[PDB]
This record gives structure tokens, C-alpha cells and sequence, in this order.
């Protein structure tokens, strides 16, 4: 699916301690074309899921990213 | 802190021009009638103080035509504003796709001045030790008679060896535009800024002002494309928009030659913008 796929990387970022917070402000940065600074943490859990994400790299309709910034947004609260 | 080129509270806001990824942007006429630009950025101060300050330091040396000069600043009262000259044109992609602007678009060679232009910009902070780490269409404002000036460079980074500096630090920049090299090393020379450049320089042959589309086919990072077609698979000058016949063929050969050389795999075989910027005007006089 996207929600429960989305869901397995807002775990990842916690569980490897990345402040989900701050993802959530590369996402934005990300999808919006603004430079980003992920972390070392983020940035390699984010390749996993958006392989070609060095060149193409997290678009706006993605599927997944939309569902992502939602599963991340929730969470923070 | 060294400096005091620094100017105080002006008036209250009259909601214009831009937005930024910390901060926005007014347009405000000073005391003294001058035009200038006003970069506030007090929406989210998510770490948006070391930006902020890099950009006060790496730009109190504002002496250049193809940087934008920086007038002031204000760190009163916990906000942290940054003054410009306005600059009439925008940025280069507002010329190059965007949406509207009349009087149809830019010529090849108002497009080659604007290329050789924007590459003395970087050059020059490539003689400085001075890393941009995000050079793009956006960053390249445009002022009354068209010359290009380099911008935000809150991102940027400075060496010691002077030039020759390979240092390494966190990855940082505009996902289409980074060298990838970078990001999946880490260590930062001043070549990925000659990589970001190529891709400007075709973002401006193509007004493929899209350099990453996600819509077309595996055909979407224009980095990778014009190098696929004009590295080998065909020199295409099916790339371009309505720019016509108006490209000499010899010019042409020469302008993307150079751009395919910028995207190298390694910065190890990218030219250091000072080939680039001498190959630059030869292909703009390549053409007349």
C-alpha cells in the first residue's frame, strides 16, 4: 500500500532516534525543491525508500512522500 | 560582532514579492529613495541563525557585479533581517519557463551573457575558497539592464588551503542540483558547484526550468538527459524551446561540450569555472 509502507519509515526515524520533527522539515524542503541538510541518520533511511532520490528525488505526487509527510505530521503530535 | 554596517527597524510590512525556506521578503523604499530588498527571517527559527550569520561574514566582502551586495542587517529584538539592492528581473528560471513575463523570451546570447555572467560569480568565490553548495536558476537574480547576481548563500562554506581545499562536512543543496558524488560520498569540493552549474547551463539551453520533473519518462533529470544525448546518444537539438535556428551549430557544440563536462560522474574530470567561464565566452563568440 502507501499509509502502512509510509508508517514503516516514521518508525525507522524513531527507533533510530532521528528527531521525526526535523524530517519533517527536510520533506517539506524536499518536495517543495528547497535545499535540504538531512541528517546522516535520515538521509539513509530516506534512500531506502526513494531510490533514485540523489537525481529525481522526492516529487510532489509521489504517492508514498504525500502519505509520509501526513504519517510524520500525525505522529508529531 | 566585527561589523556594523547595520541598519534599524524600518516600517511595518507591505506584503510583497517573496517567500523563503526560512524567512520571507518585502520590497521597502528607504529613508534615502533607494530600492532594496528585505529578507526577514523570523518565521521558524529552526537554526535559521547560522544561515544567517554566514551570510553576514561570507558576504560583508560584497565586491562584485555578479554577486548580490548586501546593504544591512538588523539582529534587534530576536528578529534577524537581511537588506539587498532590489533587483528588478527576478531570478534567471522566471526567464526561463516559470509562468507569464511578456515580450516573448530571452535571446541565445542574453541567455550566454547571463551564462558567462553567473560564472564569474562563481569563479570569483572559487578564488575565495568559497563553496556556494547551491547554485541554481533561482539563486541567479537579474537586475534593470539584465547582469546576473549570485544569491543566498547561507549555505555555503569557506577553505583554507585556498582553491584547493577537499574538505567534508553534512550533505546540503537542491535535490536536482547536487552533485551526486557528493551526496553519496560526503566530501565537498568546489567542483559541485561546477556540476550545480551545468545544470544551470542546460536549465537555460532546454527552459527545462524543471531540471527534475517528475512527469516525463526516465527522462527526467535533465542532468542526466542532455548528457545521455549530447555525451552521446544523438547531440540533440531537439533539447531546446522555441529558441529557433537562432544557435550557430558550432556554438551549440561547444555550449553543451562544456555543460556535459560540468556533470562529469567525478569532479575529478569537471573543468574548474575558470575553463568554464573562458569556454562560456567563446561559444558566445563562437556565435557571432
Amino acid at each position: 500500500g502507501a499509509v502502512a509502507h509510509a508508517n514503516s519509515i516514521v518508525q525507522q526515524l524513531v527507533s533510530e532516534g532521528a528527531d521525526i520533527s526535523h524530517t519533517r522539515n527536510m520533506l517539506r524542503n524536499a518536495m517543495n525543491g528547497d535545499a535540504v541538510a538531512f541528517s546522516r541518520v535520515e538521509q539513509n533511511i530516506f534512500r531506502q525508500h526513494f531510490p533514485n532520490m540523489p537525481m529525481h528525488g522526492i516529487s510532489r505526487d509521489s504517492e508514498l512522500a504525500i502519505e509520509l509527510r501526513g504519517a510524520l505530521r500525525r505522529a508529531v503530535h | 560582532l566585527v561589523d556594523l554596517e547595520e541598519a534599524t527597524n524600518n516600517f511595518d510590512h507591505k506584503f510583497l514579492i517573496g517567500h523563503g525556506v526560512f524567512g520571507k521578503v518585502y520590497k521597502g523604499v528607504l529613508r534615502d529613495g533607494a530600492k532594496v530588498a528585505l529578507k526577514r527571517r523570523t518565521p521558524e527559527s529552526s537554526q535559521g541563525i547560522e544561515e544567517f550569520e554566514t551570510e553576514i561574514e561570507t558576504l560583508s566582502f560584497c565586491r562584485h557585479p555578479h554577486l548580490v551586495s548586501l546593504i544591512g542587517f538588523c539582529d534587534e529584538r530576536n528578529e534577524m533581517i537581511l537588506i539587498y539592492k532590489y533587483m528588478e528581473n527576478g531570478n534567471l528560471k522566471r526567464h526561463l519557463y516559470g509562468s507569464d513575463l511578456p515580450t516573448m523570451s530571452m535571446s541565445w546570447e542574453q541567455r550566454l551573457e547571463i551564462c558567462i555572467g553567473a560564472a564569474r560569480g562563481l569563479h570569483y568565490l572559487h578564488t575565495r575558497a568559497i563553496i556556494h553548495r547551491d547554485v541554481k536558476s533561482i539563486n541567479i537574480l537579474l537586475d534593470e539592464n539584465f547582469v546576473p547576481k549570485i544569491t543566498d548563500f547561507g549555505i555555503s562554506k569557506k577553505g583554507t588551503e585556498l582553491g584547493q581545499t577537499h574538505l567534508s562536512t553534512v550533505v546540503k543543496g537542491t535535490l536536482g542540483y547536487i552533485d551526486p558524488e557528493y551526496f553519496i560520498k560526503g566530501r565537498l569540493t568546489e567542483k559541485s558547484d561546477v556540476y550545480s552549474f551545468g545544470v544551470v547551463l542546460f536549465e537555460v539551453l532546454c527552459a527545462r526550468s524543471a531540471i527534475v520533473q517528475s512527469l516525463p519518462r526516465e527522462m527526467v533529470n535533465l542532468a542526466e538527459w542532455a548528457v545521455e544525448s549530447h555525451n552521446n546518444g544523438q547531440l540533440e537539438q531537439i533539447v531546446d524551446p522555441n529558441l529557433a535556428d537562432k544557435i550557430r551549430p558550432e556554438s551549440l557544440r561547444k555550449f553543451g561540450d562544456t555543460a556535459v563536462k560540468c556533470l562529469a560522474l567525478s569532479s575529478e574530470d569537471r573543468p574548474s569555472m575558470g575553463d568554464v567561464l573562458w569556454k562560456l565566452e567563446y561559444a558566445l563568440r563562437l556565435q557571432e
